[PDB]
């Protein structure tokens, strides 16, 4: 048998060349034949010596990274399920090295059934090794390969949908990190809290990724992470205003939020990143309809958000930026929709027909029906539920705002009533509103081929 | 639609029998299973043969502006190096490969075109450990990706040429590849490790004003190594004894993948060369797709992983 001086040179020879042959034309080739070759070297042709169950478990590990070296593991995973049954015939960490083994081999096998059975006698060994029956006291390379296996039993649980499992324990491990980069850890939980509806747990991990951003630890990628993090607080601030629409103190701080990230928007670029300024903002300037003269107010503020979009998006113009802008006109159209019901209010509510209000209202009418002709230009006149929804606005839009001569009236009601006509016949599928404007459209016919043929002469 | 347009290197254990040149038939281990793809194309195919089909008809369709994605992809042994860049300089037209057929094909269509004016933009890029190389300058190392406001995406440190005719095309493109070999004996150890993309971009005046794009992608991504590719529905499963610090944001950024939702905005901070690829795929163009592959005998399983791959890109 191997002696001890004997097996330590084979045991330092075979973590050498596997440790060295990783930093960096056929040089894993030669590593995986040195490897066999002490594979060669074993000689594979209490009670007696527990040093040499040790040693057989550990080169039946060396032989477990052999086989993923070759990606040939089957007679691997013959061998070492013949190992752990043998070491399951009989301890304090041979069987949490068999486990880590056996995980690895099950989830080489790419079965999910299979393998996640054995995750869960995987569970079932890890709570029986946390029950408490060197580097530092036998607990720091325990730590590591409890790192270990944690995320992996998380790749099982995402293999599977699992979704708060794997999130309560990705929170589990995180922490376990945490014992001793991580701001976007914290972002992806949060982001899973968005997706659910509990959002207590997501504004303490806000508070940890604030505070271990405040103490990284110093003897980079933040930038867009924590870019992101002012979009889920504010998304934090949408969840609120969901909750309380479908109090000033979270508009203060939602405004000192986004100042914030204004700067550290425009700071770092960049693309992409100013789509999803105009997506926050315009969520922010959209859902805070608390109060009369400042909404007015922060309708100025966001025309002046898309005032400071436009005069460089119009250069821009890939195809991108035209679905992306159909998408922001689309916004910037329902802004348009509840300013016109604003406008109502304050001329319902105000001296309406002074001449710089109602040049101004329909300045805004006309844009806003330049905008809706820009969307007619986004389908190629020489999915669509809301081109729907578009049909249904620029026909309200055809009936409602004319205060002009009356004659555009009836060719813009029958120009709606031929695309009503071009839908129904285009789709054959139900709408979500248009029946109103069918009802109002059929109305409207009547009482526009009625009364301009008493009032135009 | 996306029309795939596929061709297949001669494997001379290929359990490959093919009926036709849409469909082929896979026998496998556990039960043989029939593929039904677009275009596919065999051993008996000739070079010339797919480049005047697919090529000219792809090419011809790509010359009214629409970005028609022609790329070469595979796994190591795919037989793409052959057919684009050839063996070895050792002017021999079969030896020689399809991409300075395409350049007299396409230079051939500009003259005859040919009534600023229709303009020519190509560039080599390599990438290697997740860095961008330029064959051009060794120097030019590390520069960054940027998609403009022009809607060019780029490489900010790159310069590109413009080219008269197909001949200097051919100096050039010898030139890279030449830069190609010598690479081979630098830090490029392995095509399969690099991405090296080709990419060749067509501008056009209409008359003198409007601009016209096609996109020509020589692609050599990750090989048939089993490191990368970020999205699998095979091994979703990242495998390694490494420091989970790098693991887990890998395990963070598939967690994100989780929390997608139950309107998929695709994600262009996993990875620069699917970014410098989704002004591809979903572009707004065309959907036409020259696509290289090898199945093959020995990595059975991934090859299965890789038709499986061409029917998701089917869907
Ligand atoms: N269509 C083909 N006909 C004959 N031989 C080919 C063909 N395609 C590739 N080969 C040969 O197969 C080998 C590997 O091809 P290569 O293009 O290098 O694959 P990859 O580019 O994926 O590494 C090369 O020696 C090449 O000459
Ligand atoms: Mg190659």
């Amino acid at each position: 048998n191997v002696p001890w001086a004997e097996v330590c040179e084979k045991f330092q020879a075979a973590l050498a060349l596997s440790r060295v042959e990783l930093h960096k034309y056929k040089s894993k080739y030669s590593a995986r034949a040195l490897l066999e070759e002490v594979k060669a070297l074993l000689g594979p042709a209490e009670g007696p010596v527990a040093q040499r169950a040790v040693r057989l478990a550990v080169i039946e590990f060396h032989l477990g990274v052999n086989h993923i070296d070759t990606e040939e593991l089957s007679a691997g995973e013959e061998h070492l399920v013949k190992c752990l049954r043998l070491l399951r015939r009989y301890c304090i960490s041979l069987c949490i090295q068999a486990q880590n083994n056996l995980g690895i081999l099950w989830s080489e096998r790419e079965e999910i059934e299979t393998a996640q059975a054995y995750l869960e006698s995987s569970e079932a060994l890890y709570n029986q090794y946390m029950k408490e029956v060197t580097e530092q006291e036998r607990s720091k390379r325990f730590e590591k390969v409890y790192t270990h296996n944690l995320y992996y039993l998380a790749q099982v649980y995402q293999h599977l949908e699992m979704f708060e499992k794997a999130a309560h324990y990705c929170h589990s491990t995180l922490k376990r990190q945490l014992e001793h980069e991580w701001a976007i850890n914290a972002a992806t939980l949060s982001q899973f809290y968005i997706n659910k509806l509990c959002f207590m747990e997501a504004r303490h991990c806000l508070s940890a990724a604030n505070v271990i951003f405040g103490q990284t630890g110093k003897i980079h990628q933040r930038k867009g992470e924590i870019a992101r993090c002012w979009i889920k607080y504010c998304l934090t601030l949408m969840q609120n205003a969901q909750l309380s629409m479908q109090a000033r103190e979270l508009f203060l701080l939602g405004q000192h939020y986004v100042f914030e990230a204004k700067e550290f928007f425009q700071i770092d670029g960049y693309v992409t990143d100013h789509i999803e300024v105009v997506q926050d903002h315009s969520a922010l300037f959209k859902v805070l309809a608390f109060f009369e003269t400042d909404m007015e107010r922060r309708c100025k503020m966001h025309k002046r958000r898309i005032a400071m979009l436009e005069p460089l998006t119009v250069d821009l113009n890939p195809q991108y930026y035209l679905l992306v802008n159909r998408q922001i006109q689309f916004e910037i159209a329902h802004a348009y929709y509840d300013m016109m019901d604003l406008k109502v209010a304050i001329a319902d509510r105000l001296r309406d027909p002074d001449s710089h209000i109602v040049k101004k209202i329909n300045n805004l009418n006309k844009s806003a029906l330049k905008y809706y002709q820009l969307f007619l230009d986004s389908l190629r006149d020489p999915v669509l539920r809301p081109a729907m929804l578009a049909k249904f606005r620029v026909a309200r839009l055809y009936g409602k705002i004319i205060t002009a001569d009356p004659k555009k009236e009836l060719e813009n009601l029958a120009t709606s009533l031929e695309h009503y006509k071009f839908i129904v016949d285009y789709c054959e599928k139900h709408p979500e509103a248009a029946q109103e404007i069918e009802v109002e459209l059929e109305l409207s016919k009547e009482m526009v081929s009625l009364l301009p043929t008493k009032m135009e002469r | 639609a996306i029309k795939v347009f596929v061709r297949i290197r001669p494997p001379a254990n290929l359990s490959l029998s093919v009926l036709s040149s849409t469909s082929l038939r896979l026998h496998s281990n556990p039960e043989p299973k029939t593929f039904t793809f677009d275009h596919v194309a065999d051993v008996d195919t000739t070079q010339e043969s797919v480049f005047a089909t697919v090529a000219k008809s792809i090419v011809e369709s790509c010359m009214s502006g629409y970005n028609g994605t022609i790329f070469a992809y595979g796994q190591t042994g795919s037989g793409k190096t052959f057919t684009m860049m050839g063996p070895s300089e050792s002017f021999s037209h079969n030896l020689r490969g399809v991409i300075p057929r395409s350049f007299e094909y396409l230079f051939s269509l500009i003259d005859r075109e040919k009534e600023k004016s229709f303009l020519s933009k190509c560039s080599f890029i390599e990438i290697y450990n997740e860095q961008i190389y330029d064959l051009l300058d060794s120097a030019s190392a590390g520069l960054y990706l940027r998609e403009h406001i022009k809607k060019g995406v780029f490489v900010v440190g790159a310069v590109e040429q413009v080219v008269t005719s197909a001949a200097e095309a051919y100096q050039v493109l010898s030139g890279g590849w030449r830069n190609r070999r010598v690479a081979s004996t630098s830090m490029n150890r392995e095509s399969s490790r690099s991405h090296a993309v080709f990419t060749i971009t067509i501008e056009s005046m209409e008359k003198c004003v409007n601009i016209r794009t096609s996109l020509l992608n020589l692609v050599d991504l990750a090989g048939s190594e089993r490191q990368k590719d970020t999205h699998a529905e095979g091994m979703r499963l990242k495998e390694a004894g490494n420091i989970n610090r790098s693991l887990s944001t890998l395990g963070q950024v598939i967690t994100a993948l989780v929390d997608v939702g139950n309107q998929r905005h695709v994600s262009y901070r996993d990875s620069k060369l699917t970014f410098l690829l989704r002004d591809s795929l979903g572009g707004n163009a065309k959907t036409a797709i020259i696509a290289n592959v090898h199945p093959g005998s020995r990595s059975f399983g991934e090859t299965l992983s890789t038709l499986n791959f061409a029917q998701r890109a089917k869907l």
